[PDB]
């Protein structure tokens, strides 16, 4: 297949960002023609199921399905929508009333700023109208494995694409014991998921880290702590205070011997160590990178210059309450895609409604969170006690200058407008113990995932 | 309203009764 000359619409970067824009564009300008250029094979498709809801499908065919029933027991695709509902590259810029083209296997190379164009990997150049980066990000490897020989490279994997979860699933079901190194999002959601596997399978599940307690870059100490001690109980090895310090290959069997001098025997390792986005295209274009937070400098209304928008995770835009950030979760990725689109077709709107982000590490820890959520700030608590301590369910506020600028929902669910509110307002609340009962937290509420 | 301050994280408890 060709690639058209030229497009009106081009989204460099086929992620969850690029398909919120295309829907965003076509939406608001009907008709339009847009070109999806993706260096992956797969078609747009959602990350979260391949820590979480893949892992827990019953059906043993989920692999090759790559369904799952959601937290509403319906049943759907981590695909966006079907083949058939995108239209063919070649057929783009003739089709009546446009659509939306994706071009799987294909890297932009080299962004054309002055003159509109993107050129990709095998030559072809395509024009365009407007253009939005997503190139989304890749996830950071751990330094010591990258030093060590190719025997321990090859049995090291990171986690991000399809096939990562494709061939994770394969290696759950043939080696004895899995570590994962760090202690992210992704690093307790790997370790939670297989934790749970190993209840049938009895494999050892070790997951280690440099933090106190698990989830320490969002989590306050104590509630770190304590999420650290309900991943143990879904069956995992937690070792934190652990910094690495060379993986070789002993008895056949990787092993990890830490700065502190512990050693881990284990068969396969997997880092979740961070993302770095994929920000190549900087240099090509001359494009601004946020020397502090890192991915494109985009302003309030993620634009980076006259016909060119950044979105998703490789996105450093300037939050108009909360200050300048770049944000990396689902919700993110499509808020701001929508966003870009709208301001690709002329909206220029800032970046006003908040997204947000969720994790479930096991049945007993789910939590909805908004703005900035960073274990450095000071945190200020509100738990439910009971009528040897109890954090099952409460909010957390996050503080600057005496101000809510994050809130986490523990296990408290379908309150994200309230929290949302508080974000807008950001008043010099006296005492937070009020705005906490705004949030009715021993009340059951609702039960979503 | 057991309230107890750890560092810059501070711990607030309270009971339903209000
Ligand atoms: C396993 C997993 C679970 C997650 N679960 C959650 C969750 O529960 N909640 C939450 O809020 N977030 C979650 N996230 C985070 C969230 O999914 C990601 O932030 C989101 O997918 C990023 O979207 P994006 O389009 O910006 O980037 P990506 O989704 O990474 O899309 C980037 C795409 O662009 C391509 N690309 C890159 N450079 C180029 C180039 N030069 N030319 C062409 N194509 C290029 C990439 O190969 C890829 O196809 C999860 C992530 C993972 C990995
Ligand atoms: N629930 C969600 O929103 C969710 C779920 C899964 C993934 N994600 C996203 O997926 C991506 C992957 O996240 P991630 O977990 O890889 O990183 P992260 O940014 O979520 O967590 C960073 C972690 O890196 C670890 N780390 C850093 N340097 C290390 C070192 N030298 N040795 C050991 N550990 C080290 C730390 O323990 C820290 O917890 C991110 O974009 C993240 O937001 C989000």
């Amino acid at each position: 297949i060709r690639a058209p000359s030229h497009v009106p619409f081009l989204l460099i970067g086929g992620g969850t960002a690029a398909f919120a824009a295309a829907r965003s564009i076509r939406a608001r300008d009907p008709g339009a023609r847009v070109l999806i250029v993706s260096e992956d094979p797969e078609l747009p498709y959602m990350r979260p199921p391949l820590s979480k809801e893949l892992w827990f499908s019953d059906d043993p065919n989920v692999t090759k399905t790559l369904q799952f029933r959601q937290w509403n027991g319906k049943e759907r695709s981590i695909y966006f929508q079907p083949p058939s509902f995108y239209v063919s590259a070649q057929d783009l810029p003739n089709i009546e009333n446009g659509g939306v083209a994706v071009l799987t296997g294909k890297k932009v190379v080299h962004l054309d700023v002055r003159g509109n164009m993107v050129k990709l990997n095998d030559g072809s150049q395509i024009t365009f109208e407007k253009c939005l980066i997503a190139t989304g990000g890749t996830p950071r490897s751990l330094s010591a494995i990258d030093r060590a020989g190719a025997e321990v490279k090859s049995r090291t994997t990171l986690f991000r694409k399809i096939g990562d979860f494709r061939a994770l699933e394969k290696i759950s079901r043939e080696v004895k014991s899995i570590t994962v190194i760090g202690g992210g999002f992704l690093g307790s959601e790997l370790a939670c998921a297989l934790g749970r596997k190993s209840q049938a399978s009895g494999i050892e599940v070790i997951q280690l880290f440099p933090e106190k307690g698990n989830m320490g870059k969002i989590l306050p100490q104590y509630l770190s702590n304590w999420t650290m001690e309900k991943v143990k109980r879904e069956g995992v090895k937690v070792m934190p205070n652990a910094i690495v310090q060379s993986v070789g290959v002993s008895g056949g069997r990787l092993l990890i011997k830490l700065k502190d001098g512990r050693k881990v025997e284990t068969d396969h390792i997997v880092t979740a160590v961070g993302l770095e986005p994929n920000v190549e295209l900087a240099k090509t274009g001359g494009l601004e990178i946020d020397s502090d937070f890192g991915g494109f400098r985009v302003n309030a209304e993620l634009q980076a210059r006259s016909n060119i928008w950044v979105a998703g995770d490789a996105a450093c835009f300037y939050d108009i309450k909360l200050g300048r950030r770049r944000v990396e979760h689902h919700d993110h990725a499509v808020v701001s895609g929508r966003l870009a689109g709208e301001n690709m077709t002329g909206a220029a709107k800032p970046y006003w409604h908040q997204s947000m982000f969720w994790s479930d590490l096991g049945p007993d820890v789910g939590y909805e969170a908004i703005g900035l959520v960073d274990s450095s700030l000071p945190t200020v608590g509100v738990f439910a006690k009971a009528t040897e301590e109890d954090y099952g369910k409460g909010v957390i506020f996050y503080l600057r200058d005496k101000v809510v600028v994050g809130i986490v929902l523990w296990n408290v669910f379908n309150r994200m407008p309230i929290a949302r509110k508080i974000i807008k307002d950001g008043e010099q609340h006296e005492d937070l113990n009020e705005v906490a009962k705004l949030f009715n937290i021993h009340e059951d509420l609702v039960p979503r995932g | 309203s057991y309230c107890r301050q750890e560092g810059k994280d501070r711990i607030i408890f309270v009971t339903k009764e209000d």
